[PDB]
């Protein structure tokens, strides 16, 4: 099964690993090396998640066991072992299976990367696809290992997932005053703005009036022209979306980062860098 | 503005207060506190005295609270509280040069109140204070005037009518936020209701307001840099109210709320009469006490320091 | 300028284009397009002109008294003395009327100045959404932007309008100041029994999620397809290319599916319009139909068990 | 979201209000999701899904219209299109597996060098006249301020050896910018365009670049019918040569690292 | 309107639509404001006090 | 600029008249209030 | 008068369509931000002082 | 310079400058990221204990 202008793409070569081995297409997805690989690791782990489910925090047979989809929870093990494997029950499950997260999302770029090999086209996406990787590496690697703990990790739980973002939070008291994680927020938002502005631009040119035309990038910018004055430019929005998105979660990495490993008072208190400064 | 990107380095501190995993984690700073506890030390405790010979009141005439202790221990008592308060200024500083009865010198007739206000704390108020409790250092710390008393903050300056916006200035007291920054008169004086947290799903039950929540955030922010350290310690912040789940610490510190009040409300305000200007506010209000006070960002005093263990007169007779 | 087609190697000029002709009643644009060899670096560097009419003037100034308001007060509590206003700039901010007032006008001193500099900077927004709407028609555009827009100004107003006056009292309106509104989010949250637990408030983040998502995609993508002219979009939709060709094929082999070039913007506009839609909602329930989200999600069984390895009394029952 | 339900209020009531527009949005998207490419071809692999179906969970959308603009046709979507052709060979008579490019794959026009038949015609402006054309007829568009000036420049290939020099560029008039370098090869001695996503600078070394393909690859590239313009149809099938080269300009490319 | 001869001459250099428009709604917010700013403190007319509260013959 | 030394003259004679225009509306508008509410 | 003499050459460099636009914005603006300032000051006139407070006698 | 005799074929396969400064780098990050880590507990010889005490004892 292909799409009406697939066949004449689906060409041979193009891998990193093994490819001319696993180098066909399953449906309308690819495999080749890094295919398989994260299989081996979605089975592996999204069952275990299910097995989370059907264990509980303390036991099957327990009432707190639960399979509400928002009342499942996955959390690490605790802050005692450190950089060391606890019980696969008591923080073992999160552990590993956080080990199947990486070796989903790293092999799912890398697989996408030979992808584009395949399509000529530009690594973009993959690369870009990476700071969100990143981003998890810090939020399970990089902070925990600077605060020599694997529990410091989140719990793999619907809702679990977002105490764990309160406390963490509330740690450093009013967390909304941290510097990098409010710039992080501003890209976020003006990320929307873009979203709301771009995909609204086009379909407003495309799809004009009634017994209009399609109009051209000669209006596009004049029309951004006349509500604010100057167009950023057709493949700059794309630009500056791609940077948006990618700033939006390299700041937060950063923002998270800092929060104890490079920071144990209170973010709002940090401010007063600024305030004990020799002008007032 | 700028992004921070390290002012403080790792490995931090790390304290597991809630389940694996529940986010509730204490995280602090290994140097400072370090250099916290090592400059924030007690005293060592005066030699035992013989406790016997003839008592307080029995010779000395003008006593009116350390009678029921005996002469060695009362002079030890007397010995402790000026290195403790007035260690600059010797004796003379709640005496006159000779009359060791005397009532003339203002920080004497203070000494007396602060003495029962003292034992108190140790003897009614021990869930709070616990088998350690409290000692003229703890809040003095070697001085006259405890550095950490507060006062009725003014605010921001007068715009002729509409200063009353009390809020927009970040004040030492809430940590560096922006909140109204002076809760400890509405609260650590006052007795303005904390809670704001609907008890009941669904509205037309709690009639709370934005602007109260905002103002009980401000007392916790100072409360937590106070004891020096984050929400997560007193309670797991899903449940900022749900106590079943909130932590011991959260009640602990409950009483105090109040074992503060009672120490601004039955002693520090009464002696205003007395204090001169120099330890007057603006408001005319007396330096009062807070959780800074004692604490003085430690959430154990002097780190579990007990003194007054050693020191009979300092507990109810 | 490293080309991943992220910084225009060499830039050219032209003539400054001053739009194109608009239809009768529109006045002529305004103003001498310049140019930046950085900015355009970047992207385009030709500027303006700007269209201002009715509307637009209208709107412009009104605004522009809200901000001046704002700016004043701040600079107000610092006494007039700038030296301390760019210094607590960021806590310095216009905070709105007490609750001794409800919804009655007050007094320029107790919240006076928040609800006029309030109402100045409603309609300038409900103002530029007509001025936007004036330079779609005007262009034989659609109004996607209005909708969208629109959308966005829906939970604007329910930070003042729907809910607050539903609520009826000015007091629970969020204050004009870079670090105090910070605190009024923050407290809203306090009060409300944590809004993790408001459905609605979810469902609006997998969009401030979903939408810095996608445009990571769709912006990168177009890039990676940028050699095969992807960044054309309009042509594209006319008749497909060999950009969209194969810049659809990717991510089905990727992901399984796919959209169209014109499709996706489609979806973007969806997973960013509906952010907001889910914000006006999320706020516009609380306070009015919930008061403690916490208690709401447990009530339909929502809210997680944890072991209890911490607990603490209640002095209140005991006592 | 629970199988069972025991509670009711007001939150809720609004709540299952959204996931029904937003099942119904999401189908909405769907629809149009397949204004370009469906039907399939073949069978391959069984359309996989919770639920199989025909052509996915929505029916095929209504054809939609667009009037280009003046002196231009229209365009319908979905439409009908006319198979296309495969120059390659299956790999293996298994289905999904890929197709090797028969003769020369840096011309065999697939996969990577493979690109649909675009519109024989040219893109305009809004007035009218070839929206993208080289700065031998752009009398206005001239080298920014400052920016270095890259006619003259000598277009170095994938292998290193120059492959020619730039006698000119073409600029955009709709929107100002370098879309395509007109390129002087030197083998043919012809004139090829080159494209600026291929196109890289060295300002050090007054050079333009092109890991894409070889010096010698630059020979045979798509030419142009009209020199004083470039059409939609061989403007797709230009830059699409070039990737070719990202895939085939070597051996050691197609060829596995590890 | 005496000063008006010399005053004219303003027509030949300013686009006349301008002064207009910028000042038609300069107006429009200068009037809406006013009512406020006075509205909000010198007499509240419209609730604040005369005439016949409409809280004590109202509300009871 | 965009003009030469003929209509630059009279522009500024004209122009000056109306700001003296200003000045002395204003004065006398700051008189009259000085008069009513003393500052300082 | 004195000034004016020379004085006459400044439209030859500044243009009078910039003046005449950015003056009435400043004058306006600067204005505005008088009575504003000022108002906010003890001075104010709308409920400071006299009209003694009618408010309180009428209202009731 | 023992083994070093017939090592030095390897380099017609890895590029001169290539591993050489991506080396460099190596070196650097690994340094510091060791001067880091034996600091944080082991021997913290910036504060730990003499010959200083010059903050302790000087500033007191
Ligand atoms: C009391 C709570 C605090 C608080 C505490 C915290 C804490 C604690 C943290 C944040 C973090 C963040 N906060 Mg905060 N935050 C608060 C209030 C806010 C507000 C607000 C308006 O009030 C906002 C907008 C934010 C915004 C943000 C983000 C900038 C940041 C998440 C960044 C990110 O992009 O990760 C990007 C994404 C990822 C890491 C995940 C990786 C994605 C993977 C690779 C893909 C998954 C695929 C999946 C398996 C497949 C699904 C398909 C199915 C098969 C169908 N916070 C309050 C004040 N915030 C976090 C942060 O800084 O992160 C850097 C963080 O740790
Ligand atoms: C970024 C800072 C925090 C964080 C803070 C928050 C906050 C705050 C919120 C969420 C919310 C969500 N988070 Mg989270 N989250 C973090 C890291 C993660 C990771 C990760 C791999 O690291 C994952 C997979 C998720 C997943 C999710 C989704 C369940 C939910 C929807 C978000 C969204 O729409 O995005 C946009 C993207 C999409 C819609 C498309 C794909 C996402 C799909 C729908 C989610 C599938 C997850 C699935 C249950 C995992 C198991 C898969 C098995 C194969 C079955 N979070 C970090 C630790 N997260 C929101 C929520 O409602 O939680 C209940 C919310 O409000
Ligand atoms: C402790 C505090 C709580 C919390 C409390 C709140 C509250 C309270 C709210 C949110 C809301 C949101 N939160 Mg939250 N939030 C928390 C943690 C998070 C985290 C996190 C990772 O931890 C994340 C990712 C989020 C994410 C989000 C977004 C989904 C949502 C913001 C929508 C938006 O577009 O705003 C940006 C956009 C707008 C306000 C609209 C724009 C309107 C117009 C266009 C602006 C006018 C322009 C004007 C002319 C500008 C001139 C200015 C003048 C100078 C004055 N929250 C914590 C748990 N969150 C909002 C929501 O939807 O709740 C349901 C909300 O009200
Ligand atoms: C402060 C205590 C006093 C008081 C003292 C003063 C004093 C003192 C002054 C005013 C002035 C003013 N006061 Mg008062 N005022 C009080 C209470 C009030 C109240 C009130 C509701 O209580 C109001 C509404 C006003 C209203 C006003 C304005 C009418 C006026 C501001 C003019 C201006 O700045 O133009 C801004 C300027 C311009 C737009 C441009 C310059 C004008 C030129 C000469 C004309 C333009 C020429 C152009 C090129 C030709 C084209 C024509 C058209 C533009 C098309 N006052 C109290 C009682 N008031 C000022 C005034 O009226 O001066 C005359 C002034 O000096
Ligand atoms: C700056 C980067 C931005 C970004 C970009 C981005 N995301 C991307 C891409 C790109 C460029 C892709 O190419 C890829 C994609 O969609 O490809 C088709 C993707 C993607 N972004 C996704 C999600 C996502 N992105 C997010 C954020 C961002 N993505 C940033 C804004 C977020 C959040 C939290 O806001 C989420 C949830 C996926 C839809 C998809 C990647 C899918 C993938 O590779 O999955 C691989 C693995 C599996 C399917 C199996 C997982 C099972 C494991 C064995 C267990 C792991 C457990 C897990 C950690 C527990 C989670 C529990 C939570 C519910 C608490
Ligand atoms: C309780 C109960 C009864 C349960 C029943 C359970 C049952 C029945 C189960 C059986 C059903 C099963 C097992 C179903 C499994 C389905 C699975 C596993 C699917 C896996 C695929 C997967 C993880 C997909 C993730 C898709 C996500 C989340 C994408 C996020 C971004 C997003 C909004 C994408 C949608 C729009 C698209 C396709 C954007 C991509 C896209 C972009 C970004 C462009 O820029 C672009 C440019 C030019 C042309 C095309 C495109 C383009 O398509
Ligand atoms: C002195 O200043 C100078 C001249 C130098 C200029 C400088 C100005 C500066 C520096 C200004 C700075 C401003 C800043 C930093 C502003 C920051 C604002 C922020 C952070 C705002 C955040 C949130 C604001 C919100 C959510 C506002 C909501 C407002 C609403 C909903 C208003 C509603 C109004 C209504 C419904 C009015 C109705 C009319 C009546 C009341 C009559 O209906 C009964
Ligand atoms: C070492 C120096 C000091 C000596 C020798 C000393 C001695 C004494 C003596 C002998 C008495 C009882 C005498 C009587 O009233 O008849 C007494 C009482 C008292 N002293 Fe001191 N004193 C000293 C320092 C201080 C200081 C620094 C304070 C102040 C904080 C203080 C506060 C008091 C008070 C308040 C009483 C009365 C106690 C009561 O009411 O029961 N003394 N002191
Ligand atoms: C029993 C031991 C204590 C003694 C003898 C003592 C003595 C005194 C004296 C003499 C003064 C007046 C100082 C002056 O201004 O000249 C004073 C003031 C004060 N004391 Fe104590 N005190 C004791 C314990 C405490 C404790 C435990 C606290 C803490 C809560 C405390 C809080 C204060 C405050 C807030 C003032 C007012 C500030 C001031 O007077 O300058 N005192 N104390
Ligand atoms: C900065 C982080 C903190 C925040 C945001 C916070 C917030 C709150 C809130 C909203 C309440 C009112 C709950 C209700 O409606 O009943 C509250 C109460 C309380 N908090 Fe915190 N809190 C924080 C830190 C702390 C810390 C560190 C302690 C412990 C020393 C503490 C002790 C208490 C106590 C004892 C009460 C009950 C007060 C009463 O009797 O009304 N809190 N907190
Ligand atoms: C209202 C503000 C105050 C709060 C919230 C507060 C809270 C607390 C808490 C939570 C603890 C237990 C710490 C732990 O478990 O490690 C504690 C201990 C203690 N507090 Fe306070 N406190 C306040 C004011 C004070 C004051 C004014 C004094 C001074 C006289 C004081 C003296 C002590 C002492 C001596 C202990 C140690 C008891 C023990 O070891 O368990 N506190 N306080
Ligand atoms: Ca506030
Ligand atoms: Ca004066
Ligand atoms: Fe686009």
């Amino acid at each position: 099964a292909m799409l009406s202008f697939e066949k004449k793409y689906r060409v041979r070569g193009g891998t990193l690993i093994g490819g001319d081995l696993f180098d066909f297409w399953v449906g309308p997805f690819y495999v080749g090396f890094f295919g398989v690989v994260g299989f081996c690791f979605t089975l592996l782990g999204v069952l275990l998640i299910v097995w989370g489910a059907t264990i509980g925090p303390t036991g099957p047979t327990s009432d707190l066991q639960t399979y509400n989809l928002w009342r499942i929870s996955i959390a690490p093990p605790d802050l005692s072992y450190g950089l060391r494997m606890a019980p696969l029950t008591e923080g073992g499950l999160w552990q590993i299976i956080t080990i199947c997260a990486a070796g989903a999302f790293i092999s799912w770029a890398l697989r996408e990367v030979e992808i584009c090999r395949k399509l000529g086209i530009g690594f973009h996406v993959p690369f870009a696809f990476s700071f969100a990787i990143g981003a998890y590496l810090v939020l399970v690697f990089v902070r925990p290992l600077l605060m020599g703990a694997w529990g410091h990790g989140f719990p793999y739980g619907i809702l679990s997932h977002l105490d764990w973002v309160s406390n963490v939070g509330y740690q450093f008291l009013h967390f909304h005053y941290n510097p990098a994680h409010m710039l992080a927020i501003s890209f976020f938002f003006t990320n929307c703005l873009a979203l709301s502005m771009h995909g609204s631009l086009i379909l407003s040119v495309t799809n004009p009036q009634k017994g209009e035309p399609v109009k051209t990038s000669e209006h596009e910018n004049t029309f951004f022209r006349d509500i604010v004055g100057y167009s950023i430019g057709a493949l700059a929005i794309h630009r500056l979306g791609l940077f948006l998105a990618l700033s939006a979660a390299f700041w937060s990495a950063v923002c998270i980062l800092i929060s104890g490993p490079f920071w144990t008072r209170g973010w709002p208190e940090w401010w007063n860098w600024w305030l004990e400064l020799p002008l007032w | 503005s700028v992004m921070l990107l390290g002012c403080e380095g790792p490995p931090p501190g790390t304290e597991q207060i809630g389940y694996r995993g529940v986010g509730m984690e204490n995280y602090y700073n290994k140097r400072q506190r370090a250099l916290s506890i090592q400059a924030n030390q007690p005293v060592e405790s005066l030699p035992a005295a013989d406790s016997t010979g003839p008592k307080a009141s029995e010779v000395y005439q003008n006593v009116q609270v350390l009678k029921d202790l005996s002469v060695g221990e009362f002079t030890r008592t007397m010995v402790a509280v000026t290195t403790w308060v007035s260690p600059k200024e010797g004796c003379n500083y709640c005496h006159v040069p000779g009359n060791w009865a005397s009532d003339d010198i203002y920080t004497k007739v203070v000494s007396r109140r602060m003495f029962e206000l003292v034992r108190a704390a140790n003897s009614d108020w021990k869930a709070h204070v616990a088998e350690t409790g409290v000692t003229c250092y703890t809040c003095h710390r070697g001085n006259p005037v405890p550095k950490y008393a507060w006062v009725t903050d003014p605010g921001p300056k007068y715009p002729s009518g509409l200063k009353p916006t009390g809020q927009n200035y970040g004040s030492k007291t809430v940590a560096y936020a922006s909140l109204p920054f002076d809760p400890l008169t509405p609260f650590l004086d006052q007795a303005n209701e904390i809670r704001i947290t609907g008890n009941a799903a669904l509205a037309g039950s709690n009639p709370a307001s934005l602007k109260q929540a905002e103002w009980t955030f401000g007392l916790m922010m100072n409360i937590s840099d106070s004891l020096g350290v984050g929400c997560t310690f007193c309670h797991n912040t899903r449940a900022f109210n749900d106590w079943t789940q909130s932590t011991p610490k959260r009640t602990t510190a409950w009483y105090a709320i109040r074992h503060v009040r009672d120490i601004n409300q039955n002693y520090i305000w009464p002696l205003n009469d007395v204090l001169p200007a120099s330890r007057k506010g603006p408001y005319g209000d007396p330096l009062r006490v807070s959780c800074m006070t004692c604490h003085q960002a430690v959430n154990k005093p002097l780190y579990g320091a007990q003194m007054a263990k050693d020191y009979p007169g300092l507990y109810k007779t | 300028p490293e080309y991943q087609n992220i910084f225009t190697a060499v830039q050219v000029r032209a003539p400054a284009y001053p739009g194109v002709p608009l239809p009768k009643g529109n006045l002529p644009r305004i103003g001498r397009p310049i140019f930046s060899y950085w900015l355009g670096k970047i992207g385009d560097a030709q500027i303006g002109p700007i269209y201002l009419g009715l509307t637009g003037t209208l709107s412009i100034f009104f605004g522009l008294v809200a901000i001046s308001i704002i700016g004043f007060n701040m600079l107000a509590s610092v006494h007039w003395d700038v030296f301390q206003f760019l210094k607590h700039f960021f806590w310095l901010g216009l905070e709105p009327p007490p609750p001794q007032y409800g919804l009655r006008i007050p007094p320029l001193s107790e919240g006076g100045w928040w609800l006029m500099a309030g109402l100045f900077l409603t309609l300038s927004i409900l103002l530029w959404w007509v001025r936007t709407y004036k330079r779609a028609e005007a262009l034989g555009m659609s109004q996607h932007l209005s909708w969208a827009f629109a959308a966005a100004i829906f939970f604007y107003l329910v930070l003042g309008f729907i809910r607050p006056v539903m609520m009826g009292s000015w007091a629970k309106a969020v204050p004009f100041g870079i670090f105090p509104h910070l605190d009024w989010t923050a407290a809203f949250s306090i009060r409300y029994g944590n809004l993790y637990y408001n459905p609605f408030h979810m469902l609006s983040i997998a969009f401030l999620y979903g939408s810095a998502l996608l445009f990571a995609m769709h912006g990168a993508t177009i890039l990676s397809v940028s050699r095969f002219g992807g960044d054309r979009e309009i042509d594209q939709i006319t008749h497909r290319g060999t950009a969209a060709e194969r810049a659809a094929l990717f991510w089905r082999w990727t992901m399984g599916f796919n959209v169209t070039m014109e499709s996706i913007h489609r979806w973007a506009w969806w997973c960013a319009v509906l952010t907001v839609i889910t914000a006006g909602i999320g706020i516009l329930l609380s306070g009015t139909v919930v008061d403690n989200w916490y208690l709401w999600a447990v009530k339909h069984g929502m809210a997680p068990a944890y072991p209890e390895v911490v607990t603490a009394v209640n002095p209140y029952e005991t006592a | 979201s629970a199988g069972i339900t025991h509670y009711i209020d007001a939150a809720q009531i609004t709540i299952w209000a959204f996931w029904l527009f937003f099942f119904g949005l999401i189908i909405y998207l769907r629809r149009e999701d397949k204004r370009e490419g469906y039907p399939l071809d073949s069978d391959r692999t069984e359309r996989s899904g919770g639920r199989v179906k025909v052509v996915g969970f929505p029916d095929l959308p209504d054809p939609k219209t667009f009037v280009l603009p003046h002196n231009g046709g229209t365009v319908v979507a979905p439409r009908v299109e006319a198979p296309v052709a495969v120059n390659a060979t299956p790999f293996s008579p298994a289905p999904g597996s890929p197709l090797v490019p028969n003769g020369d794959p840096m011309l065999s026009g697939f996969g990577p060098a493979a690109s649909p038949d675009r519109p024989k015609h040219c893109d305009l402006t809004f007035e009218g006249l070839p929206k993208i054309v080289p700065m031998r007829v752009a009398k206005e568009f001239s080298i920014a301020e400052g920016d270095p000036d890259p006619r003259g420049m000598t277009v170095v290939g994938l292998d290193g050896e120059v492959a020619g020099t730039v006698s000119d560029v073409w600029v955009d008039r709709s929107e100002p910018q370098i879309r395509y370098l007109e390129v002087e090869v030197a083998a043919n001695k012809k004139k090829v365009l080159l494209p600026i996503g291929f196109s890289r600078f060295d300002k050090k070394a007054r050079k333009v670049k092109v890991d894409a393909i070889k010096a010698a690859h630059f020979a045979n590239v798509p030419t142009l019918s009209n020199p004083d313009q470039v059409t939609l149809y061989e403007e797709d099938k230009v830059c699409a040569y070039y990737a070719g080269g990202k895939l085939y300009a070597t051996a050691e490319r197609a060829g596995p690292l590890l | 309107f005496t000063m008006n001869a010399n005053l004219y001459k303003i027509w030949l250099i300013l686009d006349p639509r301008r002064v207009l428009v910028s000042i038609v709604a300069f107006q429009i917010v200068l009037g809406l404001l006013i009512h406020m700013i006075v509205l909000s403190t010198d007499l509240n007319w419209l609730d604040d006090n005369i005439p016949v509260s409409y809280q004590a013959l109202g509300k009871k | 600029t965009g003009l030469t030394d003929d209509e630059a003259k009279e522009f500024h004679a004209i122009f000056m008249q109306s700001m003296y225009a200003w000045f002395g509306l204003v004065v006398i508008a700051h008189l009259l209030a000085w008069l009513y509410r003393p500052w300082l």
